[PDB]
């Protein structure tokens, strides 16, 4: 299978730099020429640049153009991204994408990487407080996780083993941190019976945390 | 720079009906050498890469089930479902690749139409962990509702309170078809701890009866 791995992004200051990878297998990396594509907070795609078969051509984005640097190891099958005097208006999710038909000029991509966030901030990388939502057929129980920068947090249940019945709630922004809550709806003979523990992690501080929902 | 204009902004439409979706650019497509328009459509799920589904205009990617189809020349192209399922769900972006800048439409939310469904409401007192550290969020879930506008009010002792709320929606649910809905009343715990009875209230325009979660602090 063809599979475009990434890896890199994470939060950084404003005017700062950060290199982002995208590795590549399942295809003759050599005979395709690569791209990358941000998507802005508002769901907004957008080209960044892209580099011929061989290197020999790259194309920017005017926005970008100075900024950023596209280069790719054929021999490592793997793309980079170096950014460098980063402005906050570059804060966004970025893939990796194979330009298809091994052509001059832009084309349409088939295989896109899973992504990786850029967050170009001054403020500071803050660990989440994980509490939980205990009630005071089925219950309804939950955890929130509040006040943790930059993002993302994943949050799961019973370490992925309750995935039906899961509703996370995309964060907001409360004085300049995250929020973002997390419910699992089960059945009454499982809580308070058996356990129900929310586990959330937030990479960018090294922070894992696993929740036990009891009662009240 | 080549704007990729799509409309609508989003498309609602019953699970098993036809759903199509415009895509308006500033140039013609269209090559005349080899009679081939330079268009692509993507669809992105939640949380998901986008996913070619249409390449040059009218080519569906090997994969890609039956139902959607691919049309359109020069400015005006059309990306049609012809049978709208669960799953279809999506954000579905049209991309132009005739000149560099490559530039994508803003995209079309595909919404899914359903029965009425009244949300699901529970309400969770602070814990005593936050409680120490001198907050006090109550949160309330209004869960697997339809249709997506539901407005929540929150009440202290019986009088309203509007500061300190925050809301979030998730996107509708690939299998049910309906929305859930976040609140949070974030309060200090001196200002919890001076009140007894919180209330968190789903209400709808098209009703005057709420559905009501309450608890007390003491009891």
């Amino acid at each position: 299978e063809v599979q475009l791995v990434e890896s890199g992004g994470g939060l950084v200051k404003p005017g700062g730099s950060l290199k982002l990878s995208c590795a590549a297998s399942g295809f003759t990396f050599t005979r395709y020429a690569m791209s990358w594509v941000r998507q802005t907070p508002e769901k907004r795609l957008e080209w960044v640049a892209t580099i011929s078969n061989g290197g020999s051509y790259t194309y920017y984005l005017d926005s970008v153009k100075g900024r950023f640097t596209l280069s790719r190891d054929n021999a490592k099958n793997t793309l980079y991204l170096q950014m460098s005097s980063l402005r906050s208006e570059d804060t966004a999710m970025y893939y990796c994408a194979r330009r298809e038909g091994g052509q001059a000029g832009p084309a349409w991509f088939v295989y896109w990487g899973q992504g990786t966030l850029v967050t170009v901030s001054a403020a500071k990388t803050t660990p989440p407080s994980v509490y939980p939502l205990a009630p005071g057929s089925m219950v309804t129980l939950g955890c929130l996780v509040k006040g943790y920068f930059p993002e993302p947090v994943t949050v799961t249940w019973n370490s992925g083993s309750l995935s039906s019945g899961v509703h996370t709630f995309p964060a907001v922004l409360q004085s300049d941190l995250y929020t973002l809550s997390s419910s699992v709806t089960v059945p009454s003979s499982t809580w308070p019976s058996e356990t129900v523990t929310c586990n959330v992690a937030h990479p960018a501080s090294s922070t894992k945390v696993d929740k036990k929902i009891v009662p009240r | 720079d080549i704007v990729m204009t799509q409309s609508p902004s989003s498309l609602a439409m019953s699970v098993g009906q036809k759903v199509t979706m415009n895509c308006k650019s500033s140039q013609s497509l269209l090559n005349s050498s080899n009679q081939k328009n330079y268009l692509a459509w993507y669809q992105q799920k939640p949380g998901q890469s986008p996913k070619l589904l249409v390449y040059f205009a009218s080519t569906r990617e090997s994969g890609v089930p039956d139902r959607f189809i691919g049309s359109g020349s020069g400015t005006d192209f059309t990306l049609t479902i012809s049978s709208a399922q669960a799953e279809d769900l999506a954000d579905y972006f049209c991309q132009q690749y005739y000149s560099t800048p490559p530039t994508f439409g803003a995209g079309t939310k595909l919404e899914l139409k359903r029965a009425d469904a009244a949300p699901t409401v529970s309400i969770f007192p602070p814990s005593s962990e936050q409680l120490t550290s001198g907050g006090a969020s109550v949160v309330c879930f209004l869960n697997n509702f339809y249709p997506k506008d539901i407005n929540v009010k929150w009440k202290i002792d019986g009088s309203e309170r509007q500061n300190g709320v925050l809301n979030s929606w998730t996107d509708q649910d690939s299998k049910d078809s309906t929305y859930s809905m976040s609140s949070t009343l974030t309060l200090t715990k001196d200002e919890y701890e001076r009140h007894n009875s919180y209330t968190c209230e789903a209400t709808h325009k098209t009703s005057t009866s709420p559905i009501v979660k309450s608890f007390n602090r003491n009891e």
